[PDB]
């Protein structure tokens, strides 16, 4: 019973290490002028004057 | 002088697996650094930590995929698991041609040289893992990056060769007095029918490889089509290398997954026959199948329904291997210790994987799939969770047999459970990716493909801690070894029954099927002085 | 059509090859899922009855009427898979009469269209080549490493035969939505049809290595009506 | 196992081969070839005398491995009925392999010669190349051929009846049988009017027929060794394996070569 | 192939000719190991078997065995209340009366 | 298109050799053996006279379907009567599916230089099955490639019964020329010797490793030699052919041993491939240059030439066996064989009409 | 000498410098490679 | 009687089978009647309203 604690709490350390190492090459990124939320309100006017997906969507939008 | 004459002048089959043990293991950590390099690029839109090259990308790929086809699974599956088990299963001293296993071994280190140096001199060699004719050619790679990088196929190739030999002619004349060829092992079994598969595959990769080479220096023009050529000739004779290929990878899997099956679950394997016959049924349909790789080359009409014909019968033989394992497993007792975790990660992970290649198989949906990262998930729902998880079942099965060492048992699960979260994370988004539209050997996309490439750059990160846990668990099984068997009950190969009581299972510990887990545990150097016997 | 951020499932067609890849996909994809269900739950009853347990049947080691049973069953699956198969294979093609012949060569880093037809008496040859637009030079709202300056221009509901070669290394033309991907191999031409039942713009990208600029190589599809095609031809 | 004094031999049938150091320098002799053979042909290097000393290294390497292998077995006396099977087993998948090379360059000869490109005016040999007339040198290879491949019958035939003089005189005449088909395929390759990048035809002729030359070396070098050791007593009347490997490789390259040339000299059309 | 008055036969035969520890408990592990339930007499058989190599855990392990091969609670207490003149007579305990 | 015809016609094939040869593992045994052959021989020139009327592709269909069934009926068969009505119906099944094959893809590839090269292709399946695990994979490769012949033939494009343009000349006009029989006995006579050798061969002397370089030869041979011999003319082939298993032949009776018969074995199949490939494609040839072109009757009368050595050859070869012995009758169907070997000339140029 | 450190090429008890060196040292080098190559071919091509 | 067990293994290993395949059925006939066929009358319906505005002009 004192063993799958350890085996448990021993993943954990191991899952949270790494969201800490992926979280520094996340501020320190470039980002491109595209990825900005007034660039991609522009896009939707133009997939909506030439149609673009009429079934599912179109949404580029993702700040 | 003792230490030259016993560790580089070697005849002992067994002396030899250590050594490419050792050599895996570099090999294996070189091509995973170099896929955090690609991971840790693909992971936001924009131009990350290779500045402006898009070379020492490509390259990247082609030498993480040269790595660990060639490097890493190959002399694991053959030098480490082959050259050890084969002889001390089929109850012979030593192989029958000792000098050829070292020529064997020692071709590969003059390998990997001219590999690491295709990568230095020049721009490099980004030409991908296939080396297509009319890329790979004086006009976009003038220089000696991809000379040096098919010579580094020949040697592994007569590596190969030289090994596949020796185990074919060591297994027919070389028993015990009382086996025929139907009371063999299935792992014996196994390395023969990727043995047969390496005579039949290798020369037609080898003329191809020199005919580019003719082709690149000597301005012959077979693959040219301003002398009269077709680049696709090198498809043809590449392919007919590349799906043999792919079975010599997984074959030596398959027999390893038995033997557990076999032992923690107290129960022989159901329809050994049958299981020999389906791996001889899937090792002979390997070689009237290549052209599945290349269906939007523009064949015939009535060639590609002869392709989609005979891929879909390859799901028949395979479907037996996995439902004899279920019904192996139904009936016994079953302890998770593990190689069983192991064992039990790979009758899934495989079928998961392998249903993709159902629908990759159809001309018909090629059109929508060829070139695209659902190929890649594919392929690595069956390379990394079903060839490297054999590999570390193998490992935690047959090392403390080897070594005489046992090792901690919870880092061992904190590794497993590791790997299993963070390679499920990486590799199933790209089955999305693929579905919506993203072309492969690419460094920059759309900003479409972003938030997916965000997931998947974050489960490499927990495999590479889980690599860096496998080296401390190395570390701890060499160190206070003797002192990791009474901790844990997984040190013991099989349990105490219900009727069967302590005082009776001291005095008889150990109840098997092989030859191999009855002897002394360091392995003696010369193992049989009488020959064995059996009924 | 264009590509979504969190995708799961394919772009939008608009022509009937496409429609038959989804249809042939989605019947496959319920026998693959029947038989990992079956699996699964196979594991989940072994897990669940007989882990940790007293007794050992080791004697049930040989069967002989369950053994035919996952010999003939997978087969029939095979053949129920196969037949419409072959159907979308053989029967959805240019049977008769295409209407148009577009020649989309591949050069190194860009594409070069040609509109064979439409031949004056000296061959003034409608001809255009087609970049892509970097980055700085971007206007607002237009995608990135999709956008291109001159893009094909086609009518809808008329059959479109596209021919493909390359004149330095291996190419692969790619439109998704259209359901069009053959190569462009440096000696030989490759054909392909398209039919196009609505307007719009379709996207794509090129798909086999070709060396540095292998990202940057778009491909974009217009589908006016006849009038609009007519006054377009007659400007350029 | 129940003779007197069995301890004091071995006992299974099977040979523990002596520490060798030869498979080290193999691999380093391979490394230098490689090495040099990529970078002399691409500058870097100049000088063509590092090259050679590649190629020595090697062919020298096998030589002393195959010292070694005539040592254990003709004064040791470590060669029992189990392990001349295992030779003659490994030396049959050898040649199976090495047949398999010609499969691939036999199919590189039909995926052009039925079907040619556009770039070539359709047809075989193409315009401007005129090909070799196969009734003439052609003709005396081939019987040559078939002459050595009935000398070495009456050379197998005259070691089982023990007359020593009637071996060495059936492996000399082989010997220059073999000699006079180099010499002549030597002088088919000056007198020819189209080269390796003449064509894809040229290209595809020098490459099926110039392998074949390589492999005849190999038979003048084995037959020398095999006058050589009978010459000096190592050959008895029913232990000799280096005849029987012999054999077998020259009927081999005999049939090899009666599809040499039916394939690449006769049909052109 | 074997039907249940062979294997009632065999069994019997096979328990009483064991000459050790060893051969009863060996007898006992692949008695208990196929689809058939050992009848109450081939039990009555072990316990005699078990009396005559003179070991006391064994003739409480049966009992217990039963309890697992058995599908449900009644079928186990009609087997407990044939094999009673067996257990006053010898002295078998159960596990659950001895609460070890 | 054209080259599906090509795989129904090689499946075909294979599957007739398949079962015939494949019996034992999948007087009396005299008869018993020899039911299917002889059947064949008498229900072969019917199917002639039946493709000219109703066409090519339902008689192929139609002895795939009585094939399968017979083979289900010989599958629980315990009475002798019952079983000898399955391998009957067995026969006469892979009597029209052999030769309604060979006659369509005579009809499709008109051109003469493609007709060698793809029925050189075609006749490799008469060794794939003397070769020839669990068989169940290569079943349902069979079943899913005449799923596609089915589709193809009968369900995007309509078919009625469509009797033939032009009416062919009948079976007696075309035994009346001498050219057409004189090719027959070819094939005939070469085929004889391989008949006759294999039920005395367990007489003299596993039987596998006897068998396998014959198959292994076979295929080389006739693929190569069906490309060959339109440069090299035919008639010198066949010449070369009927010598070389002549020699191969008589080179059996001085072998003592198992393992020396590896050698002729090889220089048997391959030569009686090159007897095959050469001499079938300018069968259909003759009737292009003679007579009017309707391809049914002639290749049944192949095929009868082709099954007259499987009838006649066990029955024959036990007398003769127990009447003087197995080298004498290797010599003299070795003589006979170089004996027929001069006059095959005579095909040089026949007469045009 | 046969026991359980006798198959291994290297030593590992009783060692002037301890094991944990020579451990640390192969993966060190190992992961450290691939690094030096992409440093070398940047360098080598103008970017920083 | 109670005393008299013969068959256990087999019956379970016959619900398991028909218990595996009923589930296996139950959950791919929500593929094909929730998520696919909807699908394709939503496209229909958009296909049987762009030809009537055409229609109308
Ligand atoms: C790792 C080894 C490996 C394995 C095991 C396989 C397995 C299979 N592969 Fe191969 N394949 C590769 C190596 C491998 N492949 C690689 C490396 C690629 C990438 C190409 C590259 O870019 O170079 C590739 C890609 C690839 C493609 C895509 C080619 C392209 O990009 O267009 C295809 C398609 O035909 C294919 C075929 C198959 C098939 C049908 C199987 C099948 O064997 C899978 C069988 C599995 C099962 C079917 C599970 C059985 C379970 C049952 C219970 C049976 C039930 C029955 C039914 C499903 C009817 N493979
Ligand atoms: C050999 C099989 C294999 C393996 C193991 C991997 C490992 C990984 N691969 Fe895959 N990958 C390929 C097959 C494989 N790959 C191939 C063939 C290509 C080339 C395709 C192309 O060129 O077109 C490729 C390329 C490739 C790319 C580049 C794609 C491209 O450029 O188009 C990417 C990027 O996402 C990727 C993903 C990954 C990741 C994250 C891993 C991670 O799993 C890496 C981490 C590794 C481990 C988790 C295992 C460590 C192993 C050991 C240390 C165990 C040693 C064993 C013993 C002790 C017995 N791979
Ligand atoms: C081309 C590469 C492959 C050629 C190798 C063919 C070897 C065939 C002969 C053979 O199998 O014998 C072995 C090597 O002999 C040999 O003939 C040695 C050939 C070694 C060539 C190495 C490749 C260089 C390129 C015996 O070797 P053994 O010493 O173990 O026999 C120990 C008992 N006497
Ligand atoms: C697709 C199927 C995939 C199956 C996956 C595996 C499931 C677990 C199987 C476990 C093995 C079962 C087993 O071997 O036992 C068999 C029981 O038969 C059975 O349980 C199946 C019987 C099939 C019955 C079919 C319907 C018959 C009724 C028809 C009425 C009309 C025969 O046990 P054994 O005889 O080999 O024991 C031999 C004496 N040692
Ligand atoms: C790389 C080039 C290929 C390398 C492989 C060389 C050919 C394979 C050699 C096969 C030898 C097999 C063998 O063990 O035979 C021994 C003879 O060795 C021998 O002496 C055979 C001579 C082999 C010379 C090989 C020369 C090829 C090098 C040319 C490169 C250009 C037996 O000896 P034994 O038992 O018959 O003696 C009888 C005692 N009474
Ligand atoms: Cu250009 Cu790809
Ligand atoms: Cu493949």
């Amino acid at each position: 019973k004192e063993d799958k604690l350890y085996i448990f709490w021993g993943t954990v350390i191991g899952i949270v290490i790494s969201a800490t190492i992926f979280g520094a090459f996340r501020y320190n990124r470039n980002v491109p002028k595209t990825m900005n939320r007034e660039w991609q309100a522009a896009s939707d006017e133009y997939l909506k004057s030439k149609n673009a997906e009429p079934f599912t969507g179109y949404s580029q939008i993702q700040s | 002088m003792n230490y030259i004459n016993r560790w580089l002048f070697s005849t002992n089959a067994k002396d030899i697996a250590v050594l490419y043990f050792i050599f895996a293991l570099f090999c294996g950590l070189l091509g995973s650094i170099m896929s955090l390099i690609l991971r840790l690029e693909l992971s936001a839109p924009g131009n990350q930590i290779l500045m402006g090259n898009h070379q020492l990308f490509n390259v990247v790929a082609t030498a993480h995929a040269v790595l660990m086809v060639f490097f890493l699974v190959m002399p694991a599956a053959i030098g480490f698991f082959g050259n050890y088990l084969l002889p001390l299963m089929i109850g012979a001293s030593d192989m029958s041609f000792a000098r050829l296993n070292n020529i064997s071994f020692w071709l590969l280190p003059p390998a990997l040289v001219s590999l690491l140096a295709s990568a230095l001199i020049e721009n490099g060699a980004g030409t991908g893992w296939t080396v297509y004719p009319p890329l790979a050619g004086v006009q976009s790679h003038s220089g000696p990056s991809v000379d040096l990088a098919i010579f580094a196929l020949h040697l592994t190739s007569i590596s190969s060769l030289l090994g596949a030999i020796n185990f074919i002619t060591t297994t027919l004349n070389m028993r015990t007095i009382g086996m025929t060829m139907s009371k063999l092992p299935l792992f014996v079994w196994a390395v023969v029918f990727t043995s047969i598969l390496l005579l039949l595959s290798l020369p037609v990769l080898s003329a191809g490889v020199t005919l580019l080479l003719l082709d690149r220096n000597f301005n012959t023009s077979f693959f040219e089509p301003a002398g009269g050529g077709d680049p696709i000739l090198y498809q043809h004779l590449f392919w007919f290398f590349g799906h043999p290929e792919v079975y010599i990878l997984i074959i030596p899997g398959f027999g390893i997954i038995s033997h557990i099956v076999s032992t923690y679950s107290k129960k022989p394997v159901f329809g050994a026959i049958g299981m020999v016959y389906a791996m001889g049924s899937i090792g002979f349909l390997g070689l009237l199948v290549w052209s599945h790789h290349m269906y939007t080359v523009g064949l015939d009409v009535d060639s590609r329904a002869y392709f989609t014909s005979a891929t879909m019968v390859i799901a028949v033989p395979t479907g037996i291997k996995i439902f004899s394992w279920l019904a192996t497993l139904y009936g016994g007792s079953i302890r998770y210790t593990t190689p069983m975790l192991y064992a039990f990660a790979f009758l899934f992970l495989f079928t998961v994987g392998g249903l993709s290649g159902v629908v990759l198989s159809n001309a018909s949906l090629d059109i929508a799939f060829h070139d695209t990262y659902y190929v890649i998930g594919h392929f690595h729902y069956v390379l990394s969770l079903g060839a490297v998880f054999s590999l570390f079942a193998g490992y935690y099965y047959w090392s403390p047999l080897i070594t005489g060492l046992y090792y901690n048992n919870n880092l061992a699960n904190i590794q497993f459970w590791l790997l299993f979260i963070g390679t499920n994370v990486t590799f199933f988004p790209m089955h999305f990716l693929g579905l919506n539209g993203m072309p492969r050997r690419i460094p920059d996309y759309p900003d479409a493909f972003a938030g997916w490439n965000a997931i998947s750059s974050f489960g490499s990160l927990i495999s590479i801690i889980s690599v860096i846990l496998f080296a401390y668990v190395i570390y701890d099984q060499l160190v206070n070894g003797l002192t990791n068997k009474q901790l844990s009950t997984n040190s013991l190969f099989k349990n105490p029954d219900f009727i069967e009581s302590n005082i009776i299972f001291n005095d008889n510990s150990i109840k098997s099927s092989s030859i191999d887990f009855l002897l002394t545990s360091p392995p003696l150097p010369h193992t049989f002085n009488t020959p064995a016997i059996q009924s | 059509d264009v590509p979504t951020p969190w995708g799961i499932f394919f772009q939008d067609s608009a022509t009937p090859n496409m429609e038959g890849i989804i249809e042939l996909h989605n019947n496959i994809m319920f026998y693959l899922v029947l038989i990992l269900t079956f699996v699964s739950y196979i594991l989940y009853t072994i897990i669940y009855n007989y882990s940790n347990a007293t007794i050992v049947h080791k004697y049930m080691n040989h069967g002989q009427l369950i053994e035919i049973v996952w010999t003939t069953l997978p087969a029939v699956i095979l053949l129920i898979i196969a037949f419409p198969s072959f159907i979308l294979l053989y029967l959805c093609d240019e049977v008769i009469s295409p209407a148009m012949t577009i020649k989309a060569i591949g050069l190194q880093w860009y594409w070069k269209y040609e509109y064979s037809d439409f031949i004056n008496d000296d061959g003034e040859i409608v001809e255009f080549e087609s970049y892509v637009i970097p980055e700085e030079l971007l206007e607002d709202g237009q995608l990135r490493l999709l956008d291109v300056d001159a893009s094909v221009v086609v009518p809808v509901d008329t059959h479109i035969r596209f021919i493909v070669s390359s004149a330095d290394v291996i190419h692969d033309f790619c439109v998704p939505a259209l359901g069009v991907k053959v190569d462009a191999s440096p000696g030989r031409l490759n054909q392909t049809s398209a039919l196009i039942q609505r307007e719009g713009v379709y996207y794509g990208q090129c798909s086999e290595l070709c060396g540095v600029m292998h990202s940057a190589m778009p491909i974009k599809i217009e589908a006016v009506s006849l009038y609009e095609f007519i006054n377009w031809l007659d400007e350029q | 196992m129940r003779i007197q004094n069995r301890e004091n031999l071995q006992l299974f049938p099977f040979h523990l081969v002596t520490n060798s150091p030869w498979p080290l320098t193999t691999s380093l002799a391979l490394m230098s070839l490689a090495l040099t053979l990529g970078l002399t042909m691409h500058g870097y290097i100049g000088n063509h005398l590092w090259l050679f000393l590649a190629i020595s290294l090697v062919l020298s390497s096998i030589f002393l491995w195959v010292r070694d292998v005539v040592i254990e077995g003709t004064y040791l006396g470590d060669h029992t009925i189990a392990v001349r099977k295992g030779l003659n087993i490994g030396f049959m998948l050898f040649v199976l392999s090495e047949i398999l090379i010609f499969a691939a360059l036999f199919w590189s000869y039909f995926h052009s010669a039925m079907g040619p490109t556009i770039e070539i005016g359709c047809q075989w040999p193409p315009v401007g190349i005129t090909s070799i007339k196969p009734t003439e040198l052609p003709l005396l290879n081939t019987i040559i051929l078939l002459a050595s491949g009935a000398t070495v019958t009456w050379a197998h035939h005259s070691i089982l009846y023990k007359d020593r003089q009637g071996t060495l005189v059936g492996l000399f005449i082989t010997t220059l049988l073999i000699i006079l088909f180099v010499g002549c395929q030597v002088l088919e390759y000056t007198w020819a009017t189209f080269t390796i990048a003449d064509s894809v035809f040229g290209s595809i002729f020098y490459a099926g027929t110039g392998l074949h030359f390589i492999h005849m070396v190999m038979l003048i070098v084995m037959l020398a060794i095999c006058y050589a050791r009978m010459y000096f007593y190592h050959f008895t009347s029913n232990h000799h394996l280096g005849l029987e490997t012999t054999i077998l490789y020259l009927h081999v390259l005999d049939i090899i070569w009666l599809f040499l040339y039916i394939v690449f000299y006769w049909w052109g059309c | 192939e074997e039907t249940y008055e062979e294997f009632s036969q065999r069994y019997e035969k096979e328990f009483d000719e064991a000459y050790d520890l060893f051969e009863v408990q060996r007898v006992l592990n692949n008695c208990f190991s196929y689809d058939i339930v050992p009848s109450p007499a081939v039990i009555g058989k072990a316990l005699n078997a078990c009396r005559r190599v003179n070991d006391y855990a064994t003739a409480v392990r049966v009992f217990e065995g039963l309890k697992h091969k058995v599908e449900t609670k009644e079928q186990y207490d009609a087997y407990l209340e044939e094999l009673k003149d067996v257990r006053e007579e010898l002295g078998i305990d159960l596990k659950e009366e001895l609460f070890p | 298109s054209r080259k599906l015809i090509l795989f129904i016609v090689f499946l075909a094939l294979l599957l007739d050799n398949m079962l015939l040869t494949v019996v034992v593992p999948i007087v009396q045994v005299g008869l018993l053996f020899a039911s299917k052959a002889t059947v064949q021989l008498i229900t072969n020139p019917f199917i002639g006279l039946l493709t000219n009327r109703i066409g090519y592709p339902i008689p192929i269909f139609a002895g795939f379907c009585i094939m399968f069934v017979s083979t289900i009926m010989f599958a629980f068969s315990s009475s002798y009567a019952f079983l000898l009505i399955a391998r009957s119906l067995q026969g006469i099944g892979s009597s029209c599916s052999s030769v309604a094959g060979m006659g369509m893809l005579a009809s499709v590839y008109t051109d003469d230089e493609e007709r060698g090269n793809v029925m050189g292709i075609a006749l490799g399946g008469l060794a794939m099955g003397v070769l020839v695990g669990k068989t169940a994979p290569f079943l349902v490769l069979a079943a899913l490639v005449l799923l596609d012949g089915a589709i193809q033939l009968f369900v995007l494009q309509p078919s009625r019964v469509q009797p033939e343009s032009q009416k062919g000349t009948p079976l007696t006009t075309l035994l009346k020329d001498p050219y057409i029989l004189i090719a027959a006995g070819s094939i005939c006579f070469a085929n004889m010797g391989i008949a006759m050798l294999e039920p005395a061969l367990p007489i003299w002397m596993q039987l596998g490793v006897a068998f396998l370089p014959a198959s292994i030869s076979y295929l080389i041979g006739t693929n190569i030699f069906g490309i060959l011999a339109h440069k090299m003319g035919r008639w010198l082939c066949a010449l070369l052919g009927m010598i070389i298993v002549g020699v191969s032949i008589l080179c059996i009776p001085f072998a003592k041993n198992i393992y020396g018969l590896i050698a002729p074995n090889f220089g048997v199949g391959f030569a009686i491939g090159m007897v095959d490939s050469s001499m079938m494609p300018i069968m259909g040839y003759l009737v292009d240059l003679r007579h009017v072109s309707v391809y049914g009757s002639v290749y049944a009368i192949a095929d009868v030439a082709f099954c007259m050595g499987y009838a006649i050859g066990p029955s024959a070869g036990g007398a003769i066996a127990k009447a003087i012995g197995f080298p004498w009758l290797m010599t003299i169907i070795g003589i006979i064989d170089i004996l027929f070997a001069p006059l095959c000339f005579f095909l040089r140029s026949p007469p045009a009409k | 000498d046969v026991g359980p450190y006798s198959n291994l090429p290297f030593k590992v008890k009783n060692r002037r410098v301890p094991y944990a060196v020579p451990h640390f040292l192969f993966f060190a080098i190992g992961m450290g490679i691939p690094f030096f190559a992409c440093y070398v071919q940047l360098k080598r091509s103008g970017s920083i | 009687s109670l005393t008299r067990i013969q068959g256990s293994v087999k019956r379970r290993i016959l619900t398991d089978i028909s218990v595996g395949l009923t589930l296996g059925f139950g959950f791919a006939s929500y593929w094909w009647w929730g998520v696919h066929k909807p699908t394709v009358a939503h496209r229909e319906n958009y296909y049987i309203e762009l030809a009537k505005k055409k229609k109308a002009e």
